[PDB]
DNA sequence: GCAGACACTACGAGTACATA
């Protein structure tokens, strides 16, 4: 026991006493020349490895250029608008309405072999443009110019050229405006253009995906895979059962290239048959894969069916699922956006509560971060996923939506802030510095629309009494004061309204309250009309005065 | 990028084991005819952590510093590694030991080692450390609010002792 | 009505560019003499006053005492797209919230005619002593100019000396004083480079840096410039305009330092 | 000559025998000298060791004085240090031979801490390449701001805190070279608050000197402001032994009779709490609350109410602890 | 114009409450030596109009005569921001905290021009410039940090009336530097006295119990009062005793939120509050209003001895509001911790 | 008392705008026999020798020793708005700070006196060893920067090598190698254009192209330049002024490494 | 001898990000 009732004999001691008195003692003291990845490159269309029906979609759209390039009529859910755009028709310049195949997909599946073949295919010659050339919108431009505007140099019996624009992602916006505006000169375009991109989701692509034939590749079949990776090693003439390419297939998530490099560093000729401990193994073949967005909040949300069991090791990869995944802050919306839509089991609301603790938490490190330049607090907030993942994962599907709530309510105050700006510009300067903003728009607004709509009866002006003009001349000097007014509007039914002109009503009124009788057309047409008269006579008495 | 790892054969190279080192150093001995002991050899293991340089540059200090490779020549110059010595103070914070965690807290601290690497040490320790996962995350949680007010300024020994004592208070509060 | 014509399109294209980044609106006051600018900063150190006299103008027209006030954002963006050598008419009415600027394009085939609304600001003419100066000088406007870009690359503000020797800049710095001094230049073919000296007291006062090169923005307007001090009165910074009138310059001094024992 | 210096710029240990504490780092780093046989070193340390000292000996007994601006290159975070420095001056000064005479050169990177990982990965292939013409010196005092492959390349060396038993000789010398009249419960009162830092040590023996003119227990104590043992112990046995009020009246009496600051008491309770044998459950506590009125002095709040919350951290623990028994 | 500007007093001998504090202000600045003034109150007392006839008392009639200029400021990121402000011809009024974070390149290049440079005409103007800081209270540390020295340096050629609701949230340098001026609330007799002239000067009869509810619902704000005032006469004329008080939007939109929070504990309810909360947030209503708000109606619907840790509650996450940038947190926070609490209260 | 007289301002020009981009400050060491300027760069490879004589001046007075050190791109900031048919007064006192620039406008009328603080650097002195060297060419120094111009388009590291038969250059870079080899060019009309060869032993040495390009810019003060190089001694480019000194630019080699094969 | 054209570097400007 630290507290002894008897003092100590030797050692030093400090004395405690309690409020009733008690005391008490505590102590003080050319085989070999290439690699397997082009021995094994598809050289017809018969020996592609992507789905067919993009293969089919593809291959249909660039021979619905025939017409126009080649000069002859005969050539010889996702699917749904895809099929009906391939049969949509031409427009009058005999040409196709998506003059653009985009191609987006994860890395390794195929895409360039499939551009490449499909126009070698139809007749075209390839002209590539990808992310090693200088891709400045002048340079871009001359290049796009040189490769469509212009026949060939062959003369007769040279093929056209099909532009296909590699990783078109990491183009400037200033490069896809120039694309776009040789795609719709109206200097025609007459030559196909296929660009290839990684993330479909580029804030650079997003006026192209509106414009273009969207082609997205679903991940390889890995029967497919597992039969041409069986090709590819008894070519190579070494020896793998179908479950050891499985397992590679798994490991490297589809994609072809990494797979086939693999066999090609791990068959060598020491060995010829494969073991599944060296698949297995991580030394070699494991690469880090970005993962996307949604299947980080899925796996975030929901647990994984039935080792894998422990709570450990789900914990380790939620986390560096939310770390490999990047853009943290889309992370953060979306499991603030979603984590209330699931069916939680939490009916006390503690789970909740600590959620937005630990949100909280993120938010005071990101200002502590951004603050003290201090920015190892940056470590921290990966794990704020992952204890959403030990607070609400579920065994059942949620559908999670993306995140636009933070971002709709930023821009809905942006749009307040300005309209504010708009409202205190127009004031004098005399009563301006009388209220702040912030006090005009809390106590003086919707107090001030309550003055600005008087009970008014549709009577004209001859026929009221002087109580009533005195009230209208009140009622025009203050609309005078703030510099508001009402301005005629159309509407697409066909009926002119009447708007304020700086329309503070959006920064007054609110959705679910009780409704208020407006003014109708003619009190408001004669407001209006009062407002021009009187500032017409305003004008007039300062040119006597003056 | 991914694009690059898949144009690309991914090697990924593991930590240096004892023996795989050991073997390096008998070799770097019998090339420089280096005196030792195995107790010297073993704390030139125990100080390298897995890296070969480490192993050759604390060997290289300890044979120019005193010719000869014992345990005590090693350690008066090289340094023993910090996250072995946190992670006991963490095992200790965990069963709500706060003398002894305060103990390996108060070494640490007259060693000479600034707040930010004792508090960094101590979030590595807890990334990896054997608990249950929700008290995991109330440590990390507890480690990052120290750590924001070890990078405002105020950075003491009663703040290292106040973290400690709050994570304690982790263990026993359900 | 003000009804106003230019016989040069380069005054306003000189005049515009000096009061550009130096005060923010431009309010014109009409009267039967001509018309007066008197325009204070945002941050109340420089005064800007232009008159500009009736017999100047290719026809003037003004029947009531009327001023116009004019923002400076758009009226920049409009002097550009104007030309160099046509002539410019200002027009107003009584009683409309507008005025028209009539000119030639620099393409010379069309007339263009640009429209700005009229700010109605509320302002009050301050008052100007003009008193007796302690001291006048007279010094060529270019090499004013260059005197005061020489001393930007030194400190952020400068001293001006004025004594009977000459006058003397001064621009001291972290990386050390420059010096410079005009004396006893009427020995030169050109009148305009005469540097001469019309008062006695000599005067030493800190001025700013940023607000002398706005005022020597406006060098090729005049000739010769003049430059008027005393022992608290703000520098007065004087250009004769050709004929049509001329324009003054007040700059506050800075706040002196305890050097008292 | 005589010259108006502090006296941590006066006395500084232009060779390594008069540094004092890091015996056998310095002994180790005398014979890397003397077998040219020199590393590239990474010092790493809290403040007022001697690392820079260290450094500029190892510096000024390497070169002579007509060739050390052709062979050292001193980089500190009062220079710019970007990775076009990097790639630019200390590439070309690594790259590049001496001038005058033969030797390896020495690039010095103080305070190298303050350097962005861009620039720091940018000098690890410097280093690694032109480890025989040229040796880099990294000094810091945080090592988790040096990215590990930096912290490979290097052999470190922890310049640990200063002992007070060997930290009393430098002191005498300084004492003896200044003609100050020191007891011996000054130099106990100088190794006491310098606390492993020999800089605080010489400006309390600088400022103490002059503000009294003679250096014992009381002048440094008022000197600094620190207050004593007595007192800390009389504010605990108050804490602990009397109720709120009594305890209140005697503990402002006591900061406003000696002019006392919260942030010292804070340290020295917090120092006297792990000394006192306490329940586990006190001694949280205690951390707890006394960790939270420490943050709560860091801006701007009235000393006098985290003063009474101070003692009402252990009016709170007093009947706990009676009650415990 | 409005109520509010048509009778507000010019000079400081016709102000209808604070007379003692008025002759003491008039006292105060007769000499010229008078320190930096720190006036803090409630929102409403007359703060800004004490201001403004200290300003004529100092200078002439030409202080109420106001311009607005616009000046452009370099940020350190070199991102070009153009701030307002009201000036005259003696006097210059800036709000810093419309350049938001950027209010410190406000104070330290903008004032610091104003105050190191002497006055044009010292026959008109007086010896010393006058700068209104307004809402102090809002700017960040940085820039009170900045103003202390601008405010020792040049105080005999420059003076400061900076003007707050709350005098915590201005750093103690910043408080050790001036004096500190209360302009309290006016009483509900002084309002109604004030809402009793301005109706007399209008022509109209005020009752005593109507004049009596206006000041009891504007909370001691004498703008609120006079606004509610107008808008009643506007709505009716014959002023009845009983007749209905027109109120703000957001307010009753703020107490709708609170009945919704009462009614249902469900992360669904959470959900649809949120929504609401992001309405408020939206329409530039201020997080420590809206918890205001929220706690004196979620006050009305608990228990005895449920109140005091709802309010302690709410004081925490305010706090927390504070600390941090994202209000919403925060606001669904304190309002997922009501909702366990009253969960937990209801069902035990 | 310092007083220096450069007769015209364009020597001191061409000086500090060879030295701009490499020296960090200017160590002006002042005796009755000149004033001397020993300087390591930046990057402490390279070293420039400036020497003056007390000859080459208008007039050149000096009691004491000095030895003032001060900033450069402040220094070349005054000597930008310098002319160059003007002469050029440098003042310093015994115990001050101000190192003044006395010297006239291009207009040719106002004075203009610039002031300089003074550094505290007290660096130690640098000895240069003055032994001879196995290889001596007299070459112009146009065909100098020429030359290492064109080879700063090839490669970055030159290995310049000189035997008895004359110097040679080589840049083995990335588009290729540039291998230039000029001798005996004396007959000419010309007496600067000449390649002359004094010493015996061949020495190759490589170095950056950035510090020679640098050494190129002192092209305006000599018409005929001198190279000295040895197996141990570094690369001096010698230029000697017509009648005020001389300049010496020190360059070591790179570190290079043959292949283990 | 002086106007037109060539490439040269210095400088303004926009954007990203900062952890394990
Ligand atoms: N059917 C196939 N059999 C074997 N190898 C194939 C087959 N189809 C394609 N490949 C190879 O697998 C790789 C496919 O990747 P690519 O089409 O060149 O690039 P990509 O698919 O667009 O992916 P990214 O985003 O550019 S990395 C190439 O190395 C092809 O040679
Ligand atoms: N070991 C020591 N022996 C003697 N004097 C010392 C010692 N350490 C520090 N000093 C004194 O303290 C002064 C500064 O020490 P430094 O060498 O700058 O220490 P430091 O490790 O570099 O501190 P930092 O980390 O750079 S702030 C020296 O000039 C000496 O006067
Ligand atoms: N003494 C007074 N007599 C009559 N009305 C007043 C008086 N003081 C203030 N008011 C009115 O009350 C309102 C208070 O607003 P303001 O003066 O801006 O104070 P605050 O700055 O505290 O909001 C003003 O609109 C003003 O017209
Ligand atoms: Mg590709
Ligand atoms: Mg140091």
């Amino acid at each position: 026991n630290p507290v002894l009732r008897r003092p100590p004999i030797l050692e030093d001691y400090v004395h405690v006493t309690s409020t009733e008195g008690v005391r008490a003692y505590l102590v003080l003291r050319a085989s070999s020349h290439c690699l397997w990845v082009d021995e094994f490159a598809p050289r017809h269309y018969t020996e592609l490895l992507s789905d067919d029906f993009t293969n089919r979609c593809l291959l249909k759209w660039l021979k619905l250029w025939d017409l126009v390039v080649f000069g002859h009529e005969r050539p010889s859910s996702h699917e749904q608008v895809l099929e009906e755009m391939l049969e949509a028709g031409l427009d009058p310049s005999q040409r196709p309405k998506q003059k653009v195949a985009l191609l987006c997909g994860p890395p390794g599946l195929g895409k360039t072999t499939l551009a490449h073949v499909i126009a070698r295919h139809a007749g075209y010659s390839v002209v590539e443009m990808n992310a090693s050339d200088d891709r400045s919108p002048e340079v871009f431009r001359t290049r796009i110019e040189a490769a469509t505007q212009m026949e060939s140099v062959l003369g007769a019996g040279g093929k056209p050229n099909c532009l296909v624009i590699d990783e078109i992602d990491g183009a400037p916006v200033a490069a896809i405006n120039v694309l776009l505006s040789i795609l719709n000169r109206k200097g025609l375009l007459m030559r196909p253009i296929i660009c290839i991109c990684n993330d479909q989701f580029a804030p650079s692509l997003r006026q192209l995906k509106q414009q273009a034939f969207l082609l997205h590749f679903p991940p390889t079949l890995p029967s497919r895979l597992v039969q041409r990776l069986q090709e590819v090693s008894l070519r190579q003439g070494m020896r793998a059962d179908p479950g050891v390419l499985a397992a590679l297939c798994e490991k490297t998530d589809n994609d072809i290239r990494a797979c086939i490099n693999t066999l090609q560093f791990l068959y060598s000729r020491g060995q010829r048959e494969l073991s599944v401990r060296d698949v297995q193994a991580t030394r070699v073949g494991l690469k880090d894969q970005r993962r996307g967005l949604f299947s980080v909040w899925q796996e975030v949300f929901q647990l994984p069916r039935a080792s894998l069991t422990s709570a450990s090791q789900r914990f380790y990869r939620v986390l560096h699922a939310a770390a490999s995944a990047g853009e943290h802050e889309k992370v953060v919306q979306g499991l603030f956006d979603n984590f209330l839509r699931l069916r939680l089991r939490d009916s006390s609301l503690g789970a909740v509560c600590v959620a937005l603790d630990w949100l909280a938490f993120d938010d005071l490190l990101a200002g502590a971060a951004h603050h003290s330049q201090s920015f190892q607090l940056l470590r921290y907030p990966p794990f704020l996923p992952v204890a959403f993942h030990v607070l609400f994962a579920s065994s059942h599907t949620p559908r999670i939506t993306f995140p636009s709530s933070q971002q709709e309510a930023q821009n809905r105050m942006s749009q307040m802030r300005n309209l504010i700006q708009t409202l205190v510009s127009g004031i004098a300067p005399a009563t301006r510095s009388r209220a702040t903003p912030q006090a005009l728009l809390l106590d003086a607004l919707c107090l001030l629309l309550d003055i600005l709509a008087p009970k008014l009866r549709p009577v004209s002006t001859q026929l009221y009494s002087t109580r009533e003009k005195q009230q209208l001349a009140s009622l025009v000097g203050t609309m005078l004061a703030y510099s508001l007014t009402y301005r005629q509007e159309r509407t697409p039914d066909g009926q002119y309204i009447y708007r304020l002109e700086p329309n503070v009503e959006e920064l007054c009124r609110f959705p679910e309250l009780p409704a208020r009788k407006p003014l109708t057309y003619q009190t408001k047409q004669l407001i209006a009309r009062e407002i021009e008269v009187e500032k017409m006579r305003r004008a007039e008495a300062s040119a006597r005065v003056e | 990028i991914e694009p690059i790892q898949s144009r690309c054969a991914v090697l990924r190279y593991t930590k240096l084991t004892d023996a795989q080192i050991l073997t390096r150093l008998m070799n770097v001995i019998e090339k420089e005819r280096v005196p030792y002991t195995d107790d010297g050899l073993e704390a030139i293991i125990f100080t390298a952590q897995g890296d070969m340089r480490q192993a050759l540059n604390n060997l290289q200090s300890t044979f120019s510093g005193f010719g000869f490779i014992n345990s005590e020549n090693v350690f008066k110059v090289c340094d023993e590694p910090h996250p072995l010595l946190v992670k006991e103070m963490i095992q200790h914070c965990v069963n709500a030991n706060i003398d002894e965690a305060y103990k390996i807290l108060a070494h640490l601290w007259h060693l000479g080692y600034s707040p930010e690497d004792i508090i960094g040490n101590i979030f590595r320790v807890c990334k990896t450390f054997q608990m249950a996962e929700y008290l995991k995350l109330e440590f990390i949680k507890e480690i990052g609010y120290t750590h924001m007010k070890i990078a405002e300024g105020v950075n003491s020994l009663l703040q290292m002792a106040g973290l400690l004592a709050r994570l304690c208070q982790k263990t026993m509060a359900p | 009505m003000f009804e106003a014509r230019l016989v040069q399109g380069s005054i306003l294209k000189k005049v515009l560019e000096a009061l550009k980044d130096l005060i923010n609106e431009a309010c014109w006051d009409i009267s039967s003499s001509g018309v007066n600018l008197q325009s204070m900063d945002s941050s109340h150190v420089s005064l800007v006053q232009l008159t500009l006299r009736s017999e100047g103008f290719d026809t003037y027209r003004c029947d009531r005492n009327l001023a116009m006030g004019v923002n400076l954002t758009s009226m920049s963006k409009i002097l550009k797209c104007a030309g160099n050598e046509d002539i410019i008419t200002l027009r107003a009415e009584d009683n409309a919230d507008t005025l028209a600027l009539v000119f030639e394009a620099p393409n010379q085939e069309k007339v263009s005619d640009y429209e700005m609304k009229l700010m109605d600001l509320d302002v009050e003419q301050l008052g100007i002593p003009e008193q007796e100066y302690s001291c006048v000088v007279k010094m060529p406007s270019g090499e004013f100019a260059r005197i005061c870009r020489d001393l930007s690359h030194i400190g952020d503000a400068v001293v001006i000396s004025c004594a009977k020797d000459g006058v003397k800049f001064s621009a001291s710095g972290e990386l050390g004083n420059g010096n410079i001094k005009l004396s006893q230049t009427s020995n030169v073919d050109k009148e305009e480079e005469a540097v001469t000296i019309e008062m006695n007291e000599p005067v030493q006062l800190t001025f700013a840096l940023r607000y002398l090169n706005f005022f020597t923005k406006a060098t090729p307007l005049s000739s010769t410039v003049t430059l008027s001090m005393s022992a608290d009165v703000p520098l007065v910074v004087e250009y004769k305009i050709a004929d049509m009138g001329h324009l003054k310059y007040y700059l506050a001094p800075k706040i002196e330092d305890e050097e008292g024992s | 000559k005589i010259r108006n210096l502090p006296w941590v710029e006066k006395y500084r240990p232009q060779t390594l025998n008069d540094l004092i504490s890091h015996q056998d780092i310095l002994s180790t780093i005398q014979k890397f000298i003397n077998e040219d046989r020199l590393p590239h070193l990474l010092l790493y340390g809290p403040p007022g060791t001697g690392k820079t000292s260290t450094i500029l000996a190892c510096a000024k007994q390497l070169y002579k004085d007509k060739e050390f601006g052709s062979m050292v290159l001193e980089l500190n975070a009062s220079d710019d240090r970007g990775i076009d420095i990097i790639r630019g001056p200390i590439l070309s000064f690594a790259s590049t031979r001496t001038i005058f005479k033969k030797g390896f050169k020495l690039v010095i990177l103080d305070e190298a801490d303050a350097m962005t990982q861009d620039a720091q990965n940018a000098l690890r292939r410097v280093i690694e390449k032109f480890t025989e013409n040229t040796r880099f010196c990294l000094i810091c005092n945080y090592l988790s701001k040096i990215i590990p492959a930096l912290q490979s390349r290097c052999t470190r060396f922890r310049f640990g805190p200063l002992t007070p038993e060997l930290m009393v000789p430098r002191l005498e010398h300084v004492v003896e070279e200044e003609k100050v009249d020191i007891s011996e419960d000054g130099m106990k009162a100088l190794v006491t608050l310098s606390s492993g830092d020999m800089r605080r040590a010489l400006n309390i023996l600088q400022s103490t000197n002059m503000a009294f003119g003679k250096v014992t227990e009381e002048t440094v104590y008022t000197c600094t402001g620190h207050p004593l043992k007595s007192d800390i112990a009389n504010i605990l046995d108050w804490m602990l032994n009397q109720d709120f009020t009594t305890a209140y009246r005697n503990i402002t009496e006591l900061k406003t009779l000696k002019g006392l600051a919260l942030h010292d008491i804070l340290t020295e309770i917090h120092l006297f709490v792990h000394r006192v044998d306490f329940p586990s459950s006190v001694r949280i506590h205690l951390l707890t609350k006394m960790a939270d009125i420490e943050y709560r002095l860091s801006v701007g709040t009235n000393e006098k109410i985290q003063l009474s919350s101070l003692i009402a951290a252990f009016q709170v623990t007093r009947d706990l602890i009676v009650a415990e028994a | 114009s409005l109520w509010v500007d048509k009778y507000r007093p010019c000079s400081l001998g016709r102000l209808d409450y604070h007379k003692e504090q008025a002759a003491q202000l008039r006292n105060l600045v007769q000499c010229g030596d008078f320190p930096h003034l720190l006036v803090y109150g409630p929102s409403g007392a007359g703060k800004k109009t004490r201001i403004m006839c200290i300003l004529r008392e100092l200078y002439g009639v030409g202080v109420e005569k106001l311009r607005i200029e616009h000046q452009t400021i370099t940020t350190p990121s070199k991102k070009k921001i153009e701030i307002s402000t009201i000036a005259s011809n003696y006097h210059l009024e800036v709000n810093p905290s419309d350049a938001g974070n950027s209010d410190r390149v406000v104070i330290q290049e903008m004032l610091k021009t104003v105050a190191q440079s002497q006055q044009l005409e010292t026959n008109s103007q007086r010896d010393f410039k006058v700068v209104l800081l307004t809402e102090v209270d809002k700017l960040t540390k940085d820039a009170q940090h900045a103003l202390r020295r601008t405010m020792e340096k040049y105080m005999s050629t420059c003076r400061l009336i900076l003007c707050c609701n709350s005098t915590s949230k201005v750093i103690p340098p910043i408080r050790s530097r001036c004096l500190a001026v209360r302009v309290p609330a006016p009483s509900i007799e002084d309002i109604c006295h004030v809402l009793s002239t301005v109706c007399k000067k209008e022509g109209l009869n005020l009752p005593s119990q109507l004049a009596h509810r206006l000041a009891e619902k504007s909370c001691r704000n004498l703008r609120k009062a006079l606004l509610m005032c107008e808008a009643c006469r506007v709505q009716q004329y014959p002023f009845t005793a009983d007749q209905e008080i027109p109120e703000t939007d957001w307010e009753v939109y703020l107490r709708e939120t609170a009945n919704a929070i009462v009614s249902q504990q469900t992360p669904q309810r959470l959900l649809e509050v949120r929504g609401r909360l992001y309405e408020l947030l939206t329409h530039c209503i201020p997080p420590e209003i809206i918890m205001k708000g929220l706690l004196s109606e979620l006050l009305h619907n608990c228990d005895g001895q449920l109140k005091g840790e709802v309010a302690q509650m709410a004081a925490y996450y305010e706090h927390r509001l504070q600390l941090g940038s994202k209000a919403i947190y925060h606001l669904e926070a304190f309002v997922a911790k009501f909702m366990a609490l009253y969960k937990k209260f209801m069902e035990d």
